[PDB]
RNA sequence: CUUGAGUCUCGUAGAGGGGGGUAGAAUUCCAGGUGUAGCGGUGAAAUGCGUAGAGAUCUGGAGGAAUACCGGUGGCGAAGGCGGCCCCCUGGACGAAGACUGACGCUCAGGUGCGAAAGCGUGGGGAGCAAACAGGAUUAGAUACCCUGGUAGUCCACGCCGUAAACGAUGUCGACUUGGAGGUUGUGCCCUUGAGGCGUGGCUUCCGGAGCUAACGCGUUAAGUCGACCGCCUGGGGAGUACGGCCGCAAGGUUAAAACUCAAAUGAAUUGACGGGGGCCCGCACAAGCGGUGGAGCAUGUGGUUUAAUUCGAUGCAACGCGA
């Protein structure tokens, strides 16, 4: 409905999915689209072609909004870290920061036990 | 890794500049390590193992500059 | 082909038109070695078409082969615990043999009365691009772009 | 190739109060560079990174790039 | 008597110990905003979560636990062990110079103290993690590995327990015996001339000489050469078990046999072979292809059955149109 032409794209990378947000410079989304809603289920969701599509995706989601430019947060160390990121640019956006938001604790909780795979 | 695009600058060069902030902060090894908990144990045993491995190449390699292979 | 690189053996073009192209499909479609039974089904089938389409007899077929050429297919690749389909582009004489075999065997399965009218049938079915032979170049095509996610990352 | 500022100037204590020094030993996220790549030696080093970790209670250098 | 062992003075480094504060990341939870169909998870899935609005994202709040980077075959401690920062209390080690005591030393059965984790008692606390447990998978089964959950426990206080591959599988103390490259921490001297030179201590890592060793290896931090004292071993199993004693709230700990049975059990190294170890390279091995076999009738061989006899032999590949 409204114009805001300066938004932000959180990117959630994890292992197994890729989640695409793109919201406002104060954090409320306008649309999202992630890699297991683009067509892709099981081991084909974690590829980067998946979030890529995905970023592609939310983008349409989000073009009614006229957005031109708009920053980068990316999140997680799984696959599309990076696809996402062309396809948005190769979307007609404007890329102006990229930064990593991947929370990092200072020896905080304790993480689950190693899978005997 | 805060990466801000300057003027003239294409966004290939932009995403490599970002790529390589992400690697020398370690942000992506820091999340493989943290992904399981590691014993103690383990990780004692895995950092001597690591000291031995680094310090044996260097001896190794002398031993190299030292032969003729033909 | 674990080591030894292998050369071309080269082909006679054909008595009549002089081109390698249509010599390869006379050997596709060629059974038991009898070359001369397999050239008789392919001109005539050729001067069924030229007649029925009004291009040259040559420049028919190429229509033909344009219309089933496949550009990508899906080659297996095991992973543990699943097969991936990996889509990896043909090369451009595999293009014509694949699109060759691929009208061979749609003209074998038709229910014309000749094999030449099964053929000519064919081709023309193909210029027009519809039967089973572009059918197949659709199945594979789609296949390939289903599996477009573990293309380069698996090739 | 790199050697001790610090033993070179004969600095005794690293001063927490000394911002300009501290941040030529940080990163750009803010985290203390190791002396392998400094080149300081370890009785500093242990000094100099004591010194920013008070600095950074006293909010004179963050402790990540993001806060 | 002063050379062993101590005391004093001045300094140095250190995750040494106890107590009390505090800080920043992150997880979870609670409330709210934006927003919409998925999220989560796996080898693949499903359980589970989600239109009662999840996940994602932003703001505010609560709480517990642990301290990225520094960080280092780095440091400290008798060992177990000790890692944010600050304060309070406190132990040891080491170095420099001189003074002092004058063998005051070493070891140590019994004894006493300390002693990871798990566990136990009482009272707290409880985010994450996670025995048990539950469900979903996997499977011939799966009381497992994997997934979704999850209680004790992990945290604190005070007691108890006293065990670990509590390992350097190497008791303590002292002396002696070629070297090399480092790490760490003191200190003396020299145009400090420097991101220098020459010494002299402590601790420590990796090589390696003699020697030693069954060998592997150890090698001035000895497993070398010696001295002092202590602990301990005497084939494998039975068995660190039974009984007894002592200790413990309990779990159990500790001390510790015998009958019986065997001709071995074991160590290191060697040659092979093998590996759901690695590397390299091949082969109609796969792949890329064409034509078959397995179904039909018949030919033929075999098994089986049958027969007075159905002669004998060939039996995974490498027997079965084979001896014929
Ligand atoms: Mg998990
Ligand atoms: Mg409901
Ligand atoms: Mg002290
Ligand atoms: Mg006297
Ligand atoms: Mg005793
Ligand atoms: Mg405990
Ligand atoms: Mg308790
Ligand atoms: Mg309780
Ligand atoms: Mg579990
Ligand atoms: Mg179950
Ligand atoms: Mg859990
Ligand atoms: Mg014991
Ligand atoms: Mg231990
Ligand atoms: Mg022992
Ligand atoms: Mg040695
Ligand atoms: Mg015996
Ligand atoms: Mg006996
Ligand atoms: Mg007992
Ligand atoms: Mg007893
Ligand atoms: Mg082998
Ligand atoms: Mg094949
Ligand atoms: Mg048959
Ligand atoms: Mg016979
Ligand atoms: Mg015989
Ligand atoms: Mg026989
Ligand atoms: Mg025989
Ligand atoms: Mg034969």
């Amino acid at each position: 409905r409204k114009q805001v032409s300066d938004g932000v794209a959180h990117i959630h990378a994890s292992f197994n999915n890729t989640i695409v947000t793109i919201t406002d410079r104060q954090g409320n989304a306008l649309g999202w689209a992630t890699a297991g809603g683009s067509g892709f289920r099981g081991s084909r969701k974690s590829t980067p072609f998946a979030a890529q599509v995905a970023a592609e995706r939310c983008a349409d989601a989000v073009k009614e909004y006229g957005i031109k430019n708009l920053e980068v947060m990316v999140k997680g160390p799984g696959p599309g870290r990076e696809s996402t990121i062309r396809a948005l640019n190769a979307a007609g956006f404007r890329i102006t920061n990229i930064t990593d938001v991947t929370p990092i604790p200072h020896n905080g909780c304790r993480p689950p036990k190693k899978r005997r795979v | 890794p805060v990466i801000k695009v300057r003027e003239n600058e294409p966004f290939d060069v932009a995403l490599r500049r970002f790529k390589r902030s992400c690697e020398k902060a370690g942000v992506l090894a820091e999340v493989r390590r943290r992904e399981f908990y590691e014993k103690p144990t383990t990780e004692r045993k895995r950092a001597k193992a690591s000291a031995v491995k680094r310090h044996a190449k260097k001896l190794a390699r002398e031993n190299a500059r030292r032969t003729r292979l033909y | 082909p674990r080591r030894r690189v292998i050369g071309q053996r080269k082909i006679l073009p054909d008595p009549k038109f002089g081109s390698e192209l249509l010599a390869k499909f006379v050997n596709i479609l060629m059974v038991d070695g009898k070359k001369s039974t397999a050239e008789s089904i392919v001109y005539s089938a050729l001067e069924t078409l030229a007649q029925r389409s009004g291009k040259s007899e040559l420049e028919a077929f190429e229509v033909a082969l344009e219309n089933v050429r496949p550009t990508v297919e899906v080659k297996s690749r095991r992973v543990g615990g699943s097969t991936y389909q990996v889509p990896v582009e043909v090369r451009p004489v595999r293009r014509n043999a694949l699109a060759m075999r691929w009208i061979v065997e749609a003209a074998r399965k038709r229910g014309d009365k000749s094999m030449a009218l099964r053929l000519a049938n064919e081709l023309s079915d193909a210029a027009e691009n519809k039967g089973t032979a572009v059918k197949k170049r659709e199945d594979v095509h789609r296949m390939a772009e289903a599996n477009k996610a573990f293309a380069h990352y698996r090739w | 190739r790199k050697f001790c500022r610090f033993t070179a100037e004969g600095v005794q204590e690293i001063d927490y109060k000394d911002i300009a020094t501290l941040k030529n030993y940080i990163t750009e996220s803010g985290k203390i560079v190791p002396s392998r790549i400094t080149g300081t030696r370890a009785k500093y080093q242990r000094q100099l990174a004591r010194a920013i970790k008070r600095a950074r209670y006293l909010s004179l250098l963050p402790y990540t790039d993001r806060h």
